[PDB]
């Protein structure tokens, strides 16, 4: 039973198709996005960030996480389309100034102590 | 209890219908604007001349902090610090050992004036009087890094304010 | 008990009280608590469910007219399964009364909008969303009130870290404002200040 | 398509920090949509991280024009927390200087609409008393404005001699200031022009979009804090309550005028009726102890120790507690876990819901109207963002 | 009508949090042990969750210690130890739960000072 | 009681100053290193030890209030003074 | 041993204090 | 001194042209008080 | 025959008694169709018939105001009809039922 | 079984027989206030802090030495064992001197945190305070023993824990003082738990003077390694 | 004020008021910047005895709040949280502006 109150969607396939008009909306956005706040990037660019911000989400199971996170990439679109974010807040995405970060447990042991 | 302060009615008298007419088009109420206007540039200016004089203040004025001694030119922090734990922007940083005489002083008295909003909490604290709020305001500086005090700027600063330093806390301590 | 020790109020209390048992009289449906404290604050606790009808009852009733919002605001408590303490405060201006209703909620169920009670509630619930990440449903636009635009996480809960996880500083290679993972040039110092003996012996729990 | 506008943050009339998309047809104003959080700088958490002696300076820095107004509402929710009483020469001086407060406040707010709108001389010649009053809180506690003066428990420190005699000096001359401020303004055709029937709400309107103080009694409901729910001494104070009937920006106006003139009433009370007696209340619990018993007794020296160190502890329990503050209600819920630092303070300020407003009030004018509208709302946003 | 999800509760995605202070990190619950400077035991009633300590460096400037891990200062009270498992769960935290330490109760006698023909005979007082 | 340290730095009274190869002491090119030239322990050794005739006596560092916490100092030991915990000031009962 | 000294007063109270509008009419007809 | 003119304009200081090492004649700032007029400047007390 | 109320977007209201006899009177028949036991319905009938025998016992409408309490019978009047609407949405609601749920074990315990 | 049956404030608690009147207290999560009392050395009672009322009982006992009575109510918050306590801090405080800035003890002091809790927030004595000689006991435990009140938990632990019978108490009345009456270093491999145990700043760590507060230190529970007892 | 007696009579007109009478600016009616010393009185609590701190312990009087209607566990007039307002009095001081 378990007894949940959903937000929009009752089952998984609701939720996947409010992912997949939230994922057209930023797709059709984004050359607008290039040309409206004169980015330095390609369209192609933009769309494969727009991409991999949806893939970091892919393992969610929960139709309710499913649909907090649809809820959030609506804000976060409607503060892109009304030029309500500037460049700097369009560019965080891709942390141009911040130095590659090693991985493998050789850099990490001769960089310092974290794991 | 209350009043009404827009719920009166015009008389509509011919006389007072009339000296709406001529206010409304000989601008009466716009040349009693201009008349005070006019007396208040005939009136001496509150300006004063700095920085050859100054504004007034208190002896419990909150300025530049320093460190304080005793007569006999011993410090009188003994590094317990409650002005550390008091304070509200955790601007101080107290490190301490015993000294080679075997006193409780410290080694490390720092305070972050760019982290500090000048509350005098710490000299409430304080029970030996040692860290004061002084009376100087005028310490600008060109650099962040100056306004990072050690314990020598701010010794320093209790040796050259202790003269009117003393003189306010006399003049307020009967108040504390 | 004279000068120092804050004077009581019987008539307010035995007041509070009679009203509070005729709001849970009038709504058993929903109300689940109805308390009164020393200093005489009226406390209604309700199910979720019943947000709307509550206030909506203590605004329109004759013998309640609580016309007023002043305040709406979440507590969080993260031993409780429902995270999440809602808190209305109303102002009844023709009984000269206050009144507090309080519910629950967890990061995944949402509450019921309440602008159609109180217009004021609208900025009041966009900033819960904003600060605690509870989600009102049917808020005419829900969204960011207090934060940066893009900013992650919900600052007001209590695991979220005092100074965050980035800070922003100008870059002059790219031309523009960056964010970067914080780093303090000193550690805000952790206080322990709890006294280890027990202040408050009315206020002690049974030790399990 | 109408045009999106920025008005603000870098802009005269958008006081610094507030930046307001607009939606515009030519200067009719279509749309007014407020962003703020450019003056967020997370009070409410940092709060949780100090004790309540810590937490009260933050109230200064709120509504920085009200200062010991905000330090008086804190102090009032954690004393009924801690079920003690201050002393009553202490709740004297609390109602005097919060009524020097709401003339800072008014004179601020006045003088500042006037100059949006275009009058720009009453702002110099209110802001010398403004000056003077600054001294005032300076010689009282050191401060200008931060004075940090009211504290849970009473006040910090008593008057130093011969304050009350330069304040009756300053109140006996400041009805002239308003006589002139009036006479700049209050009979001004285009004063008037520009102040009348301009952003007109209704009493129904006000009471569901949270309105408080001049915002709700411009429109003719007859309610103020002092008057139905008083606090400290006002139960004790003669004043008359001014009450608009239009409910437009003029009838504000001339409340606030009116407001600033049964301040002063209040101020010559409170001057005339100051008791003798101690300044905080004598619970060493709370209130730490005299500086020379500090250095004397044991008990003081260690009630000193911890109430500087830790701090007292609060016992448990949740209240909202709320005052007339110059600006409308100002309230604090504060919710105490028993320890002796408070577990969630969340903030109640009137400008909040004013500015949650301003699109409702804008409809149907144009720009010049809403920056006057922006003006008669006394929106300050220290408070607003906290 | 409700939708009976049958799955284990899981928040990281919404929490804002940065994937290295998920993953990375150790949560210790347990109840903090009585400092053995004092007797009073109003400290030990309760669970806490602390963060596992990172690296703390002196700064050139003023010689300050400076941190880069946002959590070093993160502690939570719950009230039992269940609480605490649940909240770090649902969060993703990887934790390490340590019993609640009881004094064991013992056998208290005055007389017992001054025993006849036992060692419990105290030689002052 | 101020001295100077092999590379000309002034030592302080915590007995802080840069070694020979700390790259810190750039700091100071072009600048000064403050330096408070009343070392406080100097200052006090040259208090002389007051002789008082009672085996306890009391200080609160003089001006009363403008002090610090009155303390009372035993002076019942001949081989040493009595110090104040706070002041650093030294008594004794009179001897030889 | 002196009489308790505080700020108060002066005995009889303050002055009167002016706080109503003044706008004095002064025109012709 | 002058207790002719109202409060703010009846003290005033005219700076010396030459301080410790730097020449002062068009170049004065109120760092250059010492405390004791410093104290007497500000009307922190009314005895020079 | 009142110029204003006083209060900006409130009319003053002509024949005040029969649009609160008509009010009282709908908002007694909406109750009539909620349950007899429900406190709602007892409650409301008990201060409705109050309100609705003195608005017939006195034809002054300052001396009406002075008895009803409620503050400028135009207010009187508007706060009829939010009891009206409220009633409505009351017997949408049916809040006389048993409580739907219990919070959890410590949902409400403070401190924690 | 074997069990019988007392009163804390009214609520039952069943105690095996022996049982004080603290320990039964504490079976309902209520400590009593102490100061000589200590559940791991021998019971003194000279402390008198722990004086608590039972209820039709004309003289309060003390909670720590009493054994508690079947059927007794004891009133832990009553009228009578507040003002016991009262007194008892301000004789404990009378003579204490006014050390606390310069005082290590400060911020984790049992002294100053009952005197918070169950004491009074004003002094009354109006003489002259004792001052007692420090006592040289070795490099590891500093002596100061102006700040001695007395509760004879070093001199216990000496003789219980350690085996060591090298502390007492000398003279008598106001004159009492705690020490070893002649120079003599207490070197136990157990010597340094006489600072934890001693109540106040008259024993303290000699290597970690006036380093830190109680406050601003982080608590890391750990292993120690230092041999194979861990 | 050192103004000159005509400039005065043209401010006091253009004013229309007797502006010499409330100066804006401070002269010698101000108190002195060097005050005698207070002595500041105590509270009521500073006393040799009958003074125990029980008697006066306002924190130690809180308590949790009373519980009325848990749900875990005739006549019956209607009430309201309080008696209601009663009407304000216009102002005998200035009715109207
Ligand atoms: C139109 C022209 C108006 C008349 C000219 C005029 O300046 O009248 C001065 C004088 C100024 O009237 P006031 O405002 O009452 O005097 C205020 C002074 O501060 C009170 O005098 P003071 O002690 O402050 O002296 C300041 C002194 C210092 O000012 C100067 O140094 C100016 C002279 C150097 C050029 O100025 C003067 O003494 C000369 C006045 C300016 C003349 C140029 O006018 C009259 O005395 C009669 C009214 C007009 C005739
Ligand atoms: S004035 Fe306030 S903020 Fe500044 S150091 Fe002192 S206590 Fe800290
Ligand atoms: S300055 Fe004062 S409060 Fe701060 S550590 Fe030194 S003695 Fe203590
Ligand atoms: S032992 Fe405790 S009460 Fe005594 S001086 Fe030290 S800290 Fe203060
Ligand atoms: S030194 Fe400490 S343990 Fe020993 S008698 Fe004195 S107070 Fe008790
Ligand atoms: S604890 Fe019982 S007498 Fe000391
Ligand atoms: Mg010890
Ligand atoms: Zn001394």
């Amino acid at each position: 039973g378990t007894s949940v109150k959903p937000i929009f969607s009752r089952d998984m396939n609701e939720a996947k198709r409010r992912v997949r008009e939230l994922y057209r909306a930023w797709y059709r956005e984004v050359p607008n996005t290039v040309h409206l706040f004169q980015l330095d990037i390609s369209v192609k660019q933009g769309r494969d960030k727009v991409r991999e911000m949806f893939m970091k989400n892919a393992h969610v199971t929960d139709p309710r996480v499913v649909d907090l996170l649809v809820i959030k990439g609506k804000m976060e679109l409607e503060e892109t389309i009304n030029v309500w974010k500037q460049r700097t807040h369009i560019m965080r995405f891709f942390h141009e100034t911040e130095a590659p970060r090693p991985t493998d447990f050789l850099s990490k042991f001769y960089v310092g102590h974290d794991p | 209890t209350y009043k009404f302060v827009n719920m009166r009615e015009p008389s509509m008298d011919m006389k007072s219908v009339t000296d709406r007419a001529a206010q409304t088009l000989l601008w009466t109420e716009l040349v009693r604007g201009l008349g005070m206007t006019l007396s208040y540039l005939f009136r001496e200016p509150a300006t004063i001349n700095y920085p050859f004089e100054k504004g007034p203040l208190s002896p419990r004025f909150r300025g530049e902090h320093a460190l304080r001694r005793y007569p006999s030119g011993e410090e009188r922090c003994i590094a317990c610090k409650l002005c550390e734990a008091v304070c509200p922007a955790q601007a101080i940083t107290i490190e301490a050992e015993p000294r080679a005489d075997g006193s409780r002083r410290t080694t490390r008295y720092d305070i972050d004036m760019t982290k500090c909003i000048y509350c005098g909490f710490c000299q409430e604290a304080c029970p030996v009087d040692a860290i004061v709020e002084g009376p100087n305001f005028e310490f600008s500086t060109e650099t962040h890094e100056e306004l990072l005090y050690n314990k020598e700027k701010l010794l320093n600063n209790g040796d050259k304010w202790e003269a009117e330093i003393a003189a306010n806390i006399q003049a307020d301590y009967l108040y504390r | 008990t004279r000068p120092t020790i804050r004077p009581r109020n019987d008539v307010v209390h035995k007041q509070l009280s009679a009203f509070g048992q005729y709001v849970a009289e009038i709504l058993p449906k929903y109300v689940q608590q109805v308390q009164v404290s020393c200093f005489n604050e009226l406390e209604i606790f309700i199910h979720p469910d019943g947000v709307i009808p509550v206030l909506t009852f203590l605004r329109d009733h004759t013998n309640a007219q609580f016309k007023s919002l002043a305040d709406l605001t979440a507590v969080d408590v993260p031993t409780r399964q429902n995270r999440f303490e809602i808190v209305y405060n109303l102002l009844s201006l023709r009984f000269n009364s206050r009144i507090r209703v309080k519910t629950y909620t967890d990061e995944l169920t949402p509450i019921e909008s309440s602008v159609t009670v109180y217009k004021a509630a609208n900025w009041y619930e966009r900033e819960i969303w904003d600060m605690f990440g509870v989600f009102f449903a049917n808020h005419p636009d829900l969204r960011r009130i207090l934060t940066d635009y893009g900013f992650e996480g919900h600052p007001f809960r209590k695991d979220f870290p005092l100074s965050g996880y980035v800070e922003l500083r100008y870059d002059d290679e790219v031309k523009r404002v960056v964010a970067e993972p914080v780093e303090l040039a000193q550690e805000f110092r952790k206080f322990d200040l709890n006294s280890p003996w027990e202040a408050f012996p009315a206020y002690r729990q049974p030790p399990e | 398509s109408n045009l999106t506008l920025n008005f603000g943050p870098q802009h005269p009339a958008a006081h610094g920090v507030l930046r307001l998309v607009m939606e515009l047809s030519g200067e009719m104003v279509r749309k007014c949509d407020p962003h703020i959080g450019l003056l967020h700088r997370g009070t409410e958490k940092l709060i949780e991280y100090k004790t309540y002696l810590q937490a009260l300076p933050y109230f200064d820095r709120l509504d920085y024009v009200s200062m010991m107004c905000n330090e008086q509402a804190y102090s009032l929710a954690v004393e009924k927390l801690l079920n003690i009483q201050p002393p009553p020469r202490a709740q004297w001086i609390r109602v005097l200087f919060g009524e020097i407060t709401r003339l800072l406040n008014h004179i601020m707010a006045v003088t500042t609409h006037a100059l949006d709108i275009g009058a720009m001389t009453p702002f110099f010649w209110m802001f010398e008393e403004r000056e003077k009053m600054f001294e005032f809180y300076e010689r009282v506690s050191g401060a200008r404005m931060h004075a940090a003066y009211i504290r849970p428990g009473g006040v910090h420190q008593d008057l130093p001699l011969g304050l009350l005699d330069d304040i009756y000096e300053f109140s006996k001359n400041f009805s002239f200031r308003i006589d002139e401020l009036e006479e700049m303004l209050t009979n001004n055709r285009i004063w008037r022009n520009r102040t009348v029937d301009i952003g007109v709400v209704t009493a129904e309107d006000a009471l569901n979009y949270g309105f408080s103080g001049v915002m709700l009694r411009g429109s003719g409901i007859q309610w103020d804090l002092r008057k139905t729910q008083p606090y400290d001494v006002y139960d004790q104070v003669e004043f008359d309550v001014p009450i608009g009937s239009r409910g437009d920006c003029y009838d504000r106006y001339l409340c606030r005028v009116e407001e600033m003139r049964q301040s002063l009433r209040i101020i010559s009370q409170c001057l005339n009726k100051m008791p003798p007696g101690e300044i905080k209340v004598d619970d060493a619990k709370v209130s730490p102890p005299k500086r020379a018993e500090m250095k004397t007794s044991m008990e003081s020296l260690i009630h000193h120790f911890k109430l500087y160190t830790e701090g007292y502890q609060v016992p448990p329990g949740a209240t909202y507690t709320a005052i007339e503050a110059p600006k409308g209600e100002f309230g604090v819920y504060l919710v105490s876990d028993g320890s002796s630092r408070p577990y969630r303070c969340k903030i109640k300020a009137p400008g909040f819901a004013h500015l949650a407003g301003l699109d409702k009030m804008s409809k149907g004018h144009m720009l010049a109207d809403v920056v006057a509208i922006i003006g008669t709302q006394d929106i300050v946003f220290g408070e607003v963002d906290r | 009508q409700l939708i009976a999800v049958d799955e284990k509760l899981d928040i990281t995605t919404l929490t804002g949090v940065p994937e290295e202070h998920i993953k990375t990190r150790k949560v210790r619950i347990f109840v903090p042990a009585r400092n053995n400077m004092q007797s009073g035991v109003n400290n030990t009633k309760k669970w806490k969750m602390e963060f596992d300590t990172r690296e703390r460096w002196e700064n050139p400037l003023m010689g300050w210690s400076s941190t880069a891990d946002p959590l070093s200062n993160l502690v939570l009270t719950f009230s039992t130890k269940e609480d605490a498992v649940a909240f770090a769960e649902k969060n993703g935290w990887s934790f390490d739960v340590e019993e609640r330490k009881v004094p064991k109760p013992k056998s208290k006698s005055y007389g017992a000072n001054f025993s006849w023909n036992k060692r419990t005979r105290v030689s002052t007082k | 009681g101020v001295r100077t340290s092999p590379t000309g730095e002034k030592v302080t009274h915590t007995g802080q100053a840069y070694d020979d190869g700390d790259y810190r002491r750039v700091r100071f090119s072009d600048r000064q290193k403050e330096v408070n030239e009343n070392f406080a322990i100097d200052l006090i050794a040259e208090q002389p030890v007051s002789e008082v005739g009672s085996r306890v006596i009391s200080c609160d560092g003089g001006g009363g209030a403008l002090g610090h916490p009155r303390v009372y100092i035993n002076l019942d030991k001949e081989t040493k003074t009595g110090t104040c915990g706070y002041c650093g000031l030294q008594f004794r009962q009179p001897h030889h | 041993a002196s009489k308790v000294k505080q700020d108060m007063p002066p005995p009889g109270g303050y002055g009167p204090i002016d706080y109503k509008r003044n706008l004095p009419r002064r025109g012709l007809s | 001194e002058d207790n002719k003119q109202f409060f703010g304009r009846h003290r005033w200081v005219i700076y010396t042209t030459e301080m410790n090492g730097r020449d002062t004649f068009w170049d004065v700032d109120g760092s250059m008080v010492p405390p004791e007029w410093h104290r007497w400047l500000h009307c922190m007390t009314d005895d020079p | 025959l009142k110029k204003t109320t006083g209060l900006v977007g409130l009319a003053v209201c002509e024949t005040p008694h029969e649009r609160l006899k008509i009010l009282y009177t709908k908002i007694l028949d909406v109750l009539g169709q909620i349950p007899k036991n429900a406190a709602y319905r007892k409650y409301t009938e008990q201060i409705t018939n109050e309100k609705l025998g003195m608005v017939k016992a006195e034809p002054d409408v300052k001396k009406l105001e002075e008895q009803l309490q409620g503050g400028q019978i135009e207010e009187v009047i508007l706060q009829a009809e939010n009891e009206l609407s409220l009633a409505r949405k009351m017997l949408r609601w049916k809040p006389w039922e048993p409580l739907v749920e219990e919070p959890p074990a410590n949902q409400w315990k403070w401190p924690i | 079984s074997n069990l019988i049956e007392v009163f804390v404030d009214g609520q039952s608690v069943m105690v095996e027989p022996g049982t004080t009147v603290l320990q039964a207290c504490e079976k309902v999560g209520m400590q009593i206030p102490r100061f000589c009392y200590h559940e791991r050395l021998s019971v003194a009672g000279n402390c008198r802090m722990c004086l608590v009322e039972i209820e039709k009982a004309p003289k309060v006992v003390a909670a720590c030495a009493m054994p508690v009575m079947k059927g007794w109510n004891i009133l832990t918050n009553s009228e009578k064992s507040k003002k016991a306590r009262e007194g008892v801090m301000e004789f404990l405080l009378a003579n204490h001197p006014l050390d606390c800035p310069i005082c290590d003890q400060g911020g984790e002091c049992d002294l100053q945190d009952q005197s918070m809790m169950f004491g009074s927030d004003r002094s009354r004595f109006l003489e002259g305070k004792r001052a007692v000689e420090d006592k040289n006991i070795g490099p590891l435990v500093k002596t100061i023993m102006t700040r001695c009140i007395q509760c004879t938990r070093c001199i216990r632990f000496a003789s219980e824990i350690a085996g060591v019978d090298d502390l007492g108490t000398t003279g008598r009345g106001n004159d009492m003082q705690v020490g070893t009456y002649i120079e003599k270093m207490f070197m136990s491999e157990l010597s340094g738990n006489i600072i934890d145990i001693c109540p106040v700043g008259a024993l303290t760590s000699k290597p970690y003077a006036f380093t830190a507060r109680p406050w601003e230190t982080r608590k890391t529970e750990s292993i120690d390694v230092m041999d194979a007892v861990g | 004020a050192s103004a000159t007696r005509v400039i005065q009579l043209l401010r006091n007109w253009a004013s229309g008021r007797d502006l010499q009478a409330k100066l804006q600016l401070r002269y010698q009616e101000i108190s002195k910047r060097t005050q005698p010393p207070p002595k500041l009185p105590v509270g009521p609590s500073h006393k040799l005895s009958n003074n125990y701190y029980c008697t006066r312990d306002g924190r130690r009087e809180a308590m949790p709040p009373s519980i009325v209607m848990s749900s875990q566990k005739t006549e019956k007039k209607a009430v309201t949280p309080a008696p209601p307002i009663k009407r304000w009095e216009l102002s005998k001081d200035q009715p109207y502006l």
